[PDB]
């Protein structure tokens, strides 16, 4: 288990180190759309330095040995880089979708100073929701084991209620979820009409790649994050039902994603040259 | 010495804010070149050195270029305008017979120049064929076929749009000089941009609701390829 | 009748310059030595333009330069500090080519509609309007204060008098476009390159030409005399530079590779002559040794085709632009 | 335009020209003269580099 969890570690960090170098070297990658992309490399990238390397030590030693700060340090930045990640793939929908459904107005809609707000707004809501209420012990399980758990020293698992699993799951996961589909529903339903359009006019003269990009940008994602997000939810409302070992594989199967962004945002031919030119 | 920096710098920020100010009204215009084959009632579109118009629909700024002031077969300036959204192109569809070479090959060859070009290689057209109704008129009097010998072997397209009141024999004709200008728009081209044709009179009152919706659908188009989902 | 006495004028003179080719430039400088790598950097990067930049034209003071873009501005710049000190809108946004006056209180400009625009640096207003071509302008260059001469695409030149601004000379004699023109060290004489694949060399003072040059085989796209005035070197779109003498009347040399396969937009010398500086379509600069016809160095750092280049009266650096809305400093 | 043509062609024709020898020599000379102030053929110090 050391060889694999050390290869996923790599695979993470040298990919997202390659694609933020890229686009601050080169002036021609200085793009709106692009800055989307820096913030979420950035989360992917600091998932991968800070929460994978520190879980794969506790599941490999047994135990604990930072001390009981450290893990609610460890709990905070797990919450915090997973929701601010998938935030930012709602915000890509969301512009792909004002540049093709308004081609007009989509210059005045997007300007650098918006970008910047957005994205700040999203990293403000991303650490609202998981430092304030972790540290401030709102979150904190009330049964027997998790009150010893709390205690222990060299006990560091995860416990809690009903109302911050419902709501800290909600807001990482199912508005973006519903927000892209909707998003990207219409963009295929664009992407058909124009080229049913196209057909008309000279077609005697001479939709299987809309299908086959939008079935990989949302399977991927979709097929990544959804049973973690169902088995939060449920093993919270009925007890006794979910192993702890199926709960860990489910997150680290979550966690497995941050490493299959750059291959599914960065396949332009701008950055392939890039790429070539490093 | 220590004033005369602060003095440049004082100059280099006001000149930078009225820069910015002049990209938000750049970058919301739209740049439109005409073009034509001599006599071709381009001018009368254009009613209904170089000369520059400014037209507005829906909150949409358009700003046409129109190049008389240079008369030459070889067109050296036409490398200025590869940013433009698209080309209008006005041709008599009426003057076959007309040899004043005629005037249909002639206008065919430079549609066939200008597509096929090193600079223009991802700029559409929209083709406006002009004076249909005169067309009509001596196709009804008594022929296509003593000048382009293809017509003699071409039956009507069954997904045609015929006119009301249309006899058969002049939606052929339009229809067969649409193709020629087609089958060469299609020969060549990878996606990259397309051709929009259209079939123009002089008592039209919808030219530019037509330049609204092509310029719409060429610009969701480069959208949906940039995205690779066209 | 008068087309054959035509040919056999022309035998004659390709004979008269056989005679005198007693030994070829490269085979006198085989023992020089040669200068080796030249590697140069970016010093400064100059951003503010909206569009491509097709003209530049450096200071006499070898501090301030001006460039024209598409946009429809006309900027003038600080190289050392890197700060804009002027910004004039034009009328109209087709402009090819801009000058800077030698004394520096004038910038001229032109471009599609066929007016030449002189403007006031030390009053910024339109000072003078020139009309009488009738084909887009090419290049314009500063004789004096008060004259200047101008080459546009009706195959002609002319000679202008801002004071009253009347056309003091034309010059004819071409058949395709004037692509571009150079003023010699003593304003005295003048060569074109125009579209004929033919250079000419004109005598302001007079008014007629005196040699014709025929060497190429494509559109010659720029023209740039050598420092001593004997000899100037020009460029087409079939990757080829060649190098003309005066006084021989003929060519001397050509620069070409095999790797080479896209065309030329400029051309200038160093300060001594050493050194030829072409630009081209492929995104990036070459630098030639002009006594040997190899290369020496490589500038790329541009995005898009390089349009300008220039070298300073003293020599110390190099500016070039191109289509990505970028002006950059090579020292 | 046919008479004129052939008058340019006489007048240009009748000129004196230098052989390629001298013409190359002078090049040359003025190329070995001047190119002690070269600054792009000789890269200058940083000090009396005023873009550095
Ligand atoms: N019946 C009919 N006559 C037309 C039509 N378009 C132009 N004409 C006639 O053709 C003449 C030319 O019109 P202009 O608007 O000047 O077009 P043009 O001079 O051919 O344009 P250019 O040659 O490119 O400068 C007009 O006087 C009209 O009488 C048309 O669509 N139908
Ligand atoms: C211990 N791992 C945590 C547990 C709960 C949780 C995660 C991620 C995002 C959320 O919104 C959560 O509520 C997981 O990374």
């Amino acid at each position: 288990m050391g060889i694999v969890m050390s290869l996923i570690v790599l695979a993470i960090v040298f990919g997202n180190v390659l694609v933020i170098t890229a686009i601050a070297k080169f002036e021609r990658l200085q793009t709106v759309t692009n800055y989307f992309i820096t913030s979420l490399a950035c989360a992917d990238l600091v998932m991968g330095l800070a929460v994978v390397p520190f879980g794969a030590a506790h599941i490999l030693t047994k135990t604990w040995t930072f001390g009981n700060f450290w893990c609610e340090f460890w709990t905070s930045i797990d919450v915090l880089c997973v929701t601010a990640s998938i935030e930012t793939l709602c915000v890509i929908a969301v512009d792909r979708y004002f540049a093709i459904t308004s081609p007009f107005k989509y210059q005045s809609l997007l300007t650098k100073n918006k970008a910047r707000v957005i994205i700040l707004m999203v990293w403000i809501v991303s650490g609202l929701t998981s430092f304030l209420p972790i540290q401030m012990h709102w979150y904190r399980a009330t049964h027997q084991e998790a009150i010893n758990c709390y205690a222990e020293e060299t006990c560091c698992d995860f416990f809690t209620n009903q109302a911050y699993a419902i709501a800290s799951s909600i807001v990482s996961f199912y508005v973006p979820l519903v927000i892209m589909v909707f998003v990207y529903s219409r963009v295929f339903q664009e992407a058909k009409r124009q080229l049913q359009k196209i057909d008309k006019s000279e077609g005697r003269f001479h939709e299987h790649k809309a299908l086959k990009t939008l079935g990989i940008i949302m399977g991927t994602f979709t097929l990544c994050w959804l049973p973690f997000f169902i088995v939060n939810i449920v093993h919270v409302i009925q007890d006794n039902l979910i192993r702890k070992e199926v709960y860990i594989l489910l997150n680290w199967i979550g966690y497995v994603n941050s490493g299959f962004n750059p291959l599914i945002y960065c396949r332009s031919p701008d950055f392939r040259i890039a790429f070539q030119e490093l | 010495q220590r004033n005369e920096e602060k003095a440049q710098r004082e100059a280099n920020k006001k000149i930078e804010k009225q820069l910015q100010k002049d990209k938000q009204v750049y970058r919301a215009t739209h740049r439109l070149l005409l073009l034509g084959a001599g006599e071709s009632g381009k001018s009368t579109i254009v009613k209904q050195g170089i000369f520059e118009t400014k037209f507005q629909v829906d909150k949409v700024n358009f700003h046409m270029f129109d190049v008389g002031g240079q008369r030459d077969e070889r067109r050296k300036w036409i490398q200025c305008f590869n940013d433009v959204t698209a080309i209008i192109f006005v041709v008599a569809s009426s003057s076959y017979n007309m040899v004043i070479t005629n005037r249909l090959q002639e206008a065919l060859n430079l549609f066939k120049s200008i597509w096929n070009n090193r600079w223009l290689r991802t700029i559409s057209v929209i083709l406006f064929l002009n004076k249909q109704d005169l067309l009509a008129e001596k196709v009804l009097a008594g022929k296509i076929e003593d000048y382009f010998p293809e017509f003699a072997r071409y039956t009507t397209p069954e997904d045609a749009t015929p006119e009301p009141g249309e006899d058969p024999r002049v939606t052929r004709a339009k229809y067969f000089i649409r193709d020629e200008f087609l089958r060469i728009s299609t020969a060549s081209g990878d996606g990259r941009h397309y051709c929009y044709p259209h079939f123009t009179c002089a008592v039209d009152t919808e030219n530019i609701r037509r330049v609204f919706n092509d310029c719409r659908d060429i610009i969701q188009r480069m959208h949906l390829r940039q995205y690779e989902l066209l | 009748q008068l087309r054959q006495e035509a040919e056999q004028l022309k035998n004659q003179i390709r004979d008269a310059r056989k005679a005198c080719a007693d030994a070829t430039l490269s085979q006198i400088t085989n023992n020089i030595d040669p200068v080796g790598r030249i590697q140069m950097r970016t010093r400064r990067t100059l951003r503010g333009h909206l569009a491509k930049i097709y003209a530049m034209h450096w200071g006499t003071d070898s501090r301030l330069l001006v460039s024209a873009s598409q946009d429809g501005k006309l900027i003038i710049w600080d190289s050392y500090t890197t700060n804009k000190v002027h910004a004039i809108p034009l009328r109209s946004s087709w402009v090819m080519t801009c000058a800077y006056a030698p004394s520096g209180n004038y910038v001229a400009c032109g471009g599609l509609d066929n007016i030449c625009s002189i403007y006031n640096l030390k009053t910024v207003r339109v000072s003078r309007e020139l009309a009488g071509h009738t084909g887009y302008l090419s290049c314009c260059r500063f004789l004096d204060d008060n004259q200047i001469v101008t080459s546009s695409g009706d195959t002609t030149c002319a000679l202008w008098d801002i004071e009253t601004g009347q056309q003091t000379t034309t010059f004819t004699g071409h058949t395709g476009d004037v692509m571009s023109l150079s003023l010699a060290p003593d304003t005295r004489l003048f060569v074109s390159g125009a579209c004929d694949a033919s250079a000419k060399l004109w005598d302001v003072r007079e008014g007629m030409c005196r040699q014709t040059f025929t060497g190429h085989e494509s559109d010659i796209n720029a023209i740039c005399f050598f420092p001593n005035g004997n000899a100037f070197a020009t460029g087409s779109d079939d990757a080829t530079c060649r190098l003309f003498d005066l006084r021989a009347d003929q060519e001397l040399m050509t620069y070409s590779h095999d790797n080479i396969i896209c065309g030329i937009t400029s051309v200038s010398f160093s300060k001594s002559g050493r050194l030829l500086l072409a630009g081209y379509d492929d995104f990036n600069c070459n630098v030639w040794d002009a006594l040997k016809a190899d290369r020496a160095g490589v500038l790329a750092g541009h995005d898009n085709r390089v349009s300008c280049l220039g070298v300073t009266d003293d020599g110390m650096a190099v500016a070039t632009g191109s289509w990505d809305s970028f002006l950059k400093i090579w020292n | 335009q046919a008479r004129k043509l052939v008058e340019q062609l006489k007048m240009e024709a009748n000129i004196d020209r230098i052989k390629v020898s001298k013409a190359a020599a002078d090049l040359m000379a003025y190329c070995e003269a001047h190119a002690k102030e070269d600054p792009l053929l000789t890269p200058v110090p940083a000090s009396e580099n005023p873009f550095r």
